[PDB]
């Protein structure tokens, strides 16, 4: 019964905070960086 | 008779969590006691899943810190879980003393 | 530090969670202890 | 730990003299000034350690208003203590209410636990 | 015969009438009690009427009603005498400031001082009394009913002068009986002889209640005494026999009574179980607007206070779920025979009916009230129950042996799960 | 666990037929003899499982001559079971003995329980 709320809660910080760091940490990132060694 | 002090389990943790009768007049410095408790817990535990990974012999001992580090999940975590709890193990028992 | 990414992330979402815990943590116990806090006595002998 | 007769003694030992009472006096005014327990409501007696059999047998054999009147102090105290406020000097204890009030009973008990020792020991 | 008569002046004459009854009483009553009070005066409703029912009394019994909200004076005669009752009454009131002018107010002090000060010697007057005022401390309706000692001993005429202009005022005053005798001579032997000043009807003071605990901790009596008790619906309430349904489904006990073992209430039960409380009495007092639901308990072992509260608060929670129907026809008829049995002696009505037309200004005979009672399912108790008991806050007092019964955020606690 | 009321019922629904009472007395007789609880001084009623609280209800109950009577044959038991030996058919407890004193009271307790469930569940 209590698991929803926790599963609600993990889901949104970990959706918010991955969103977060993408867009901060951006031109840093692998994904970003290796079209310009390819 | 409540279940939480008949139940003889239920009536040991009553007598020291639930009805334990603190002094009201005590700030957070006796709060400590339980946090170096917690903090043993989590050192327990941190322990125990370092023992899963760790390899007691000389040679691997270290290698096998490593290989916890960079190749288990989470190993690196609970490493250091482990390894700063010592240290905040002895910050809470020193603030205890 | 190969975690080094991952560590650093994973310590964000700890401090979050664990300073909304730390906040409403504050905010039950001073809750709670409104009682005490406001507790007044009055000493009546003869 | 140490006895309250030897505490009294040496006391008495003191304030004998002019010569020291004249320095120590201020000096022991002002300390207990500067200790804090008057602005919470408490007397020197109600600082005192209960837990000790000698202790509580002089509780014990306190007066009903004088009992009475500790026990609101001290929960005044504790009170004062648990929302980190104290009284205005107004309200606090002045240092003429600090009248020793426990002594005498915790000197009797020495006194008696003295004695039983004494006769024993023989 | 609950028939309604109005002089020539508001005053009303209401009479419950019946033939059978043992005895017949007259009473003048005018709506102020401790309510209509402030600190420094309070006491003063119920020392001036202490001096008009003082007053000698042509065989006649002259007493004194003294209550939170309405306050009067009751003679008590035989049905062939009750004429000369009423026709006395009307001389007590209408010579009210003249006798209270030249009154000498000190014998009359310490009696309503001793009767304070008695009051709070008996443990279950006290807490009760503490209880009414912790619900509603900072209002007037904390005073107590008959004042105490220090403000008693303040009072002088010109206060209760004061008191009786403003409040023994036609608007204000009503006129009960009760017994064996014709209406209509009762009504007309007061109009010939009654005559009193014209005033508003003072609004009656507001009071709110606030959830509090007040611990009296006395560690010299041999048992402990503490009532827990909440908002109960008042006076002019539809849930007014509701509230009382609700008190009687947890009832009375007596561990020291034949009936102890074998009663319904649960707790009853559950209590023996240790030997947990030797009395407990649940209860719903209701004023004008207010009312406390609630129970008054008194425990004879240091140890087991914290135990009754929590069963006892614990069985509380079943009124908005598992409450049985069994208990709800219990209660509905335990609380029928207690309404029924509260009108039995003359006075005891005589009383109550002028307690209704002060505070409410209707009153229903027990038909009427057997007709709402009767209709109480289950379902209208639970709703009742969630609305009134369910996480709503708890008034909390207590004298003896205290000690062990836990702070307040404990026992509030318990009334949720 | 069984209760005392059910296995009375189910004895007397036997009973009432000789069909299965000429079959099964002699047999049950034969299993309390060969049970081995007389030889050691002890009644039926005796090893009834006291730890319930309808029989604690029931031995409070219990007569103060029956009550002692029952202490010295358990203690004697006890006795018996400690030194590894038994009563001789001389002291041992005769079959007439067996007299169900405790079945009265035991049943009583067990009315009084199923009245009071009986009731609260309506
Ligand atoms: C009070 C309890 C404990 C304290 C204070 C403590 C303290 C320490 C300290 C200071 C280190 C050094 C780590 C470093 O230098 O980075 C360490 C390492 C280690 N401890 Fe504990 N320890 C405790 C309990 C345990 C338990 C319960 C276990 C196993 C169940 C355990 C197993 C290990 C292992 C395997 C390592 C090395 C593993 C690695 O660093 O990769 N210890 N401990």
């Amino acid at each position: 019964t209590i698991f929803g709320g926790a599963f609600a809660f993990q889901g949104f910080f970990d959706v918010a905070v991955n969103k977060w760091w993408e867009e901060h940490n951006k031109a840093k990132l692998w994904k970003n960086v290796k079209g310009k060694f390819l | 008779m409540p279940t939480r002090k008949s139940n003889t389990y239920l009536s040991l943790v009553n007598s020291y969590l639930i009805d334990s009768p603190q002094p009201s007049s005590i700030n957070y410095w006796w709060n400590l006691g339980s946090l170096l408790g917690l903090c043993l817990v989590i050192q327990i535990a941190s322990g125990v899943f370092l023992a899963m990974h760790y390899s007691s012999n000389i040679e691997l001992a270290f290698d096998s810190v490593e290989h916890i580090m960079r190749d288990v999940n989470a190993g690196w975590l609970i490493r250091y879980i482990h390894a700063n709890g010592a240290s905040f193990f002895f910050i809470c028992m020193y603030l205890h003393i | 530090e190969p975690e080094h990414d991952d560590r650093k992330k994973w310590g964000l979402k700890a401090l979050v969670v664990l300073s909304s815990l730390y906040l409403l943590s504050i905010w039950v116990k001073r809750f709670k202890w409104t009682p005490i806090k406001n507790r007044k006595f009055r000493f009546d002998p003869p | 730990v140490q006895s309250m007769t030897s505490v009294v003694k040496a006391a008495n030992f003191i304030l004998a003299r002019p010569t020291l009472s004249k320095i120590i006096t201020p000096l022991a005014q002002k300390f207990t000034a500067y200790a804090g327990y008057r602005e919470m409501g408490l007397k020197f007696n109600d600082l005192l350690l209960e837990e000790t059999p000698i202790m509580q047998t002089a509780i014990k054999r306190l007066p009903s208003e004088l009992n009475y009147s500790r026990n609101f102090r001290i929960l005044t105290a504790h009170q004062l203590a648990l929302s980190h406020q104290l009284l205005p000097a107004e309200k606090a204890v002045k240092p003429e209410e600090d009248d020793n009030y426990l002594i005498p009973y915790i000197l009797e008990a020495e006194k008696e636990a003295f004695e039983k020792a004494e006769l024993d020991n023989i | 015969g609950v028939k309604y008569t109005t002089l020539s002046n508001g005053v009303t004459v209401a009479t419950e009438t019946n033939p059978a009854a043992k005895t017949s009483s007259v009473g003048l009553f005018f709506g102020a009690g401790s309510r209509s009070e402030h600190s420094h005066s309070n006491g003063i409703s119920a020392l001036t009427t202490n001096v008009l029912a003082s007053q000698s009394a042509k065989g006649s019994l002259l007493t004194a009603k003294n209550d939170r909200e309405f306050n009067g004076i009751i003679a008590q005669t035989t049905n062939d005498n009750i004429t000369e009752a009423g026709k006395l009454i009307a001389s007590i009131a209408s010579n009210a400031v003249d006798i209270v002018e030249k009154t000498d107010l000190t014998k009359h002090k310490q009696y309503l001082s001793a009767q304070a000060s008695a009051v709070e010697a008996d443990p279950k007057s006290k807490v009760l009394s503490h209880l009414y005022s912790s619900a509603f401390q900072g209002y007037s309706l904390a005073l107590p009913t008959l004042g105490t000692t220090e403000s008693v001993e303040n009072l002088e005429n010109q206060d209760s002068l004061r008191h009786l202009a403003k409040h023994l005022v036609n608007n204000n005053t009503v006129i009960a009986a009760s017994g064996n005798f014709d209406h209509d001579k009762l009504a007309d032997a007061i109009e010939a002889n009654l005559k009193i000043a014209e005033g508003v009807k003072p609004e009656i003071k507001p009071a709110s209640f606030l959830g509090s605990e007040v611990r009296m901790r006395d560690d010299t009596l041999p048992k402990a005494y503490i009532s827990i008790a909440v908002h109960g619906e008042g006076l002019n309430s539809p849930n007014y026999y509701l509230a009382k349904v609700a008190a009687a489904i947890y009832g009375d006990f007596y561990l020291h009574s034949t009936i102890a073992k074998f009663t319904s209430p649960k707790l009853a039960s559950i209590v023996q179980e240790y030997n947990i409380v030797e009395s407990y009495n649940h209860y719903s007092k209701s004023f004008s607007d207010t009312g406390i639901w609630g129970y008054y308990a008194e425990i004879a072992d240091k140890f087991t206070v914290d135990d009754f509260t929590h069963f006892s608060l614990k069985e509380w929670n079943r009124l908005s779920i598992s409450i049985s129907e069994a208990e709800v026809a219990r209660a509905k008829a335990q609380v029928k025979t207690a309404l029924a049995k509260e009108l039995a002696n003359s006075f005891a009505v005589t009383s109550d009916i002028a307690e209704k037309v002060l505070l409410v200004g209707h009153r229903q005979s027990l038909r009427e009230a057997f007709e709402k009672i009767d209709a109480i399912k289950v379902n209208d108790v639970k709703e009742w129950g969630k609305s009134k008991v369910w996480d709503r806050d708890i008034v909390i007092s207590g004298t003896g042996l205290i000690e062990d019964l836990l702070d307040y955020n404990r026992n509030r606690n318990e009334m949720a799960m």
